[PDB]
């Protein structure tokens, strides 16, 4: 039953650089990670962004609407967790 | 064979302006991302530059933001670095690095070039 | 607020045929984001490891990277002449993208 030691910060960043978010989950199966930007999936497609190890998700070349309320969620057969925090690009 | 080839280091006055050049051939140039990457006189190291697959993203920590303008172009492989408002301690030896594509996708830098030679003052 | 990157030790002379432990130190969990590079004198640096675990393709697998968390290390296993050279640990974390500031490999 997962529960997020670790979630994601808040954090002002600079444009252009490199952040991440990370998750640290615990549970039984191992808890699958996602991660929402304003309510939406994140697209790992747009190849700036990046789902790394351990629960990380990197952003490279930040930009102004990348502004928001990102969310973790850890997720189970049995259930799933939430925990999220607010990015600040300048 | 992958060829990276710095050119264009020499030695100016503090405050001078600089151009350095890397040739680059032997692979898809279009497809990568390069860095700029520097080694002072006492062996650390720094990355100085980002810049993405078509040009349209950089990056450029504190140390040297405003100062040093990267750019390339893609049609006849090369990538560019302006250096304007040179210090002392800019003085270094700069490689021409390109960026590998893996899985999981970590910044790692495959290839570097042999450098070229900067020097600052006097 | 940059992430520091510290590394032990800075300098040291070993043997032939032994195995040689070097430490690199993270201000804060960078989870594993760590990437190791050789410098032979003279020379441009080269790749080594990626993403604090996964051994370059065209390099010896007497070298092995492991850690997690803060701590990392990498290890070279019966050191051979040609690894004398800087070992530089690196945060790709978050930006800025800080180098330890290296560790030069001798020979006995």
């Amino acid at each position: 039953g997962p529960v997020i030691r670790q979630g994601p910060v808040n954090q002002t960043v600079a444009v252009d650089g490199t952040f991440v978010l990370s998750c640290v989950a615990t549970g039984s199966p191992v808890p699958t990670i996602l991660w929402r930007k304003d309510g939406v999936l994140v697209s790992t497609q747009d190849s700036r962004i990046k789902q790394l190890e351990n629960g990380v998700l990197q952003i490279r070349y930040a930009k102004l609407g990348d502004t928001g309320r990102y969310t973790c969620i850890a997720s189970t057969p049995s259930g799933e967790a939430t925990w999220s925090a607010y990015i600040e690009v300048q | 064979e992958v060829q990276l080839v710095e050119s264009g280091g020499g030695v100016v006055q503090p405050g001078g302006s600089l151009k350095l050049s890397c040739a680059a051939s032997g692979f898809t140039f279009s497809t990568y991302d390069m860095s700029w990457v520097r080694q002072t006189p006492d062996k650390r190291l720094e990355l100085v530059a980002t810049i993405n697959s078509n040009g349209g993203s950089t990056y450029y920590p504190d140390s040297v933001k405003g100062r040093f303008t990267s750019s390339r172009d893609n049609a006849k492989n090369i990538l560019y670095l302006q250096m304007s408002s040179l210090k002392s301690e800019d003085t270094a030896m700069y490689y021409c690095a390109r960026e590998a594509l893996l899985r999981p996708a970590y910044y790692a830098l495959d290839y570097w070039g042999q450098g070229t030679s900067v020097t600052v003052s006097s | 607020l940059d992430i520091q990157m510290t590394q032990s030790p800075a300098s040291l002379s070993a043997s032939v045929g032994e195995t040689v432990t070097i430490t690199c130190g993270a201000s804060e969990n960078i989870y594993g984001a760590l990437t190791w590079y050789q410098r032979k004198q003279g020379k441009s640096p080269q790749l080594l490891i990626y993403g604090a675990i996964n051994l370059a393709d065209d390099k010896s697998s007497r070298f092995s990277g492991s850690g997690s968390g803060r701590q990392y290390s990498l290890k070279i296993s019966s050191l051979h002449p040609d690894d004398v050279a800087t070992y530089y640990c690196q945060n790709v974390l978050s930006t800025p993208f800080t180098f330890g500031s290296g560790t030069k490999l001798e020979i006995k």
